[PDB]
């Protein structure tokens, strides 16, 4: 299957097309969980078609970024110290350490917090729970047309998991904590409703966090 | 829990009340202590040019 994703990765064209399948994901899960020789070979044939033949840009850094938002370079680290005995693994294991040595840069940004929202993956991340990325960056909750913000309102509008309503609900914290022009901003969008709902949470780590947000927000 | 959360939410009513109040108090204040050094520095000036002209 990985040799036919291998072939389909042939062309630019179908490189720029086979996004929209996810298949970075599953090919980075076989890669950790399957270390056999043949498909550790064909999954790096796969990557390297999908990153080298993609000349576009956009799709060549999209490409590498997905891998890296899959940890894909750690791996391939843990593949270049196992014993293999073939070049076609040993030159495509370096080609994709070298590439992704781009876009690792890219992700460990404070943008790992911006994948963890463009994701939907969020969590008590070591990137949520530092002050120095809100310190130095809150305001950014604003880019993109506020994309960050209206991610957060979203998943605070129909998120199930307390953990991510919680989490949510700091972030919010720490957004008018380090940048005062956001207790503006959410009083615009309205996102302090979903928070003062969330004071009512059945989860007591929501209720504290949505307290806790209500404090920065409404006490000096 | 939830009557001890509404006990923390009539102290931090207390605490916005309370600081609103002396941000009334200091704008008050700043407000006139700007006006006497205005009024002072503006009518100083201008007296003491109509001085000399005549």
């Amino acid at each position: 299957m990985i040799f036919s994703i291998w072939l389909l990765a042939f062309s630019p064209q179908m490189c720029e097309h086979l996004r929209r399948y996810n298949i970075i994901p599953v090919l980075s899960d076989i890669l950790q969980e399957s270390v056999k020789e043949k498909v550790t070979r064909i999954i790096l044939a796969a990557f390297r078609n999908f990153l080298e033949k993609s000349t576009e840009r956009e799709t060549r850094q999209e490409y590498a970024l997905a891998m890296i938002q899959c940890k894909v370079l750690k791996q391939l680290e843990n593949l270049e110290q196992q014993k293999y005995d073939d070049e076609d693994i040993s030159e495509d294991i370096k080609f994709l350490l070298e590439k992704l040595g781009e876009s690792v840069q890219d992700l460990s940004s404070f943008d790992e917090y911006s994948s963890e929202l463009k994701s939907g993956r969020l969590e008590w991340s070591p990137v949520h729970k530092s002050e120095k990325f809100w310190r130095e960056n809150a305001v950014r909750l604003n880019e993109k047309n506020y994309e960050l913000l209206k991610i957060l309102t979203k998943l605070l509008e129909v998120s199930d998991d307390p953990q991510v309503l919680a989490v949510a609900a700091h972030d919010v914290g720490e957004y008018v904590r380090h940048y005062p022009r956001g207790k503006r901003v959410i009083e615009q969008l309205g996102g302090k409703q979903l928070v003062m709902n969330h004071m009512h949470h059945e989860d007591q780590q929501v209720r504290y966090n949505a307290l806790l947000a209500v404090q920065k927000l409404m006490v000096h | 829990s939830d009557a001890d959360v509404q006990k923390q939410i009539k102290h931090m009513m207390a605490f916005i009340e309370q600081e609103a109040n002396e941000k009334a108090e200091e704008i008050d204040a700043k407000a006139e202590e700007e006006f006497n050094i205005e009024k002072g520095r503006l009518v100083q000036t201008q007296r003491l040019k109509i001085m000399e002209y005549y």
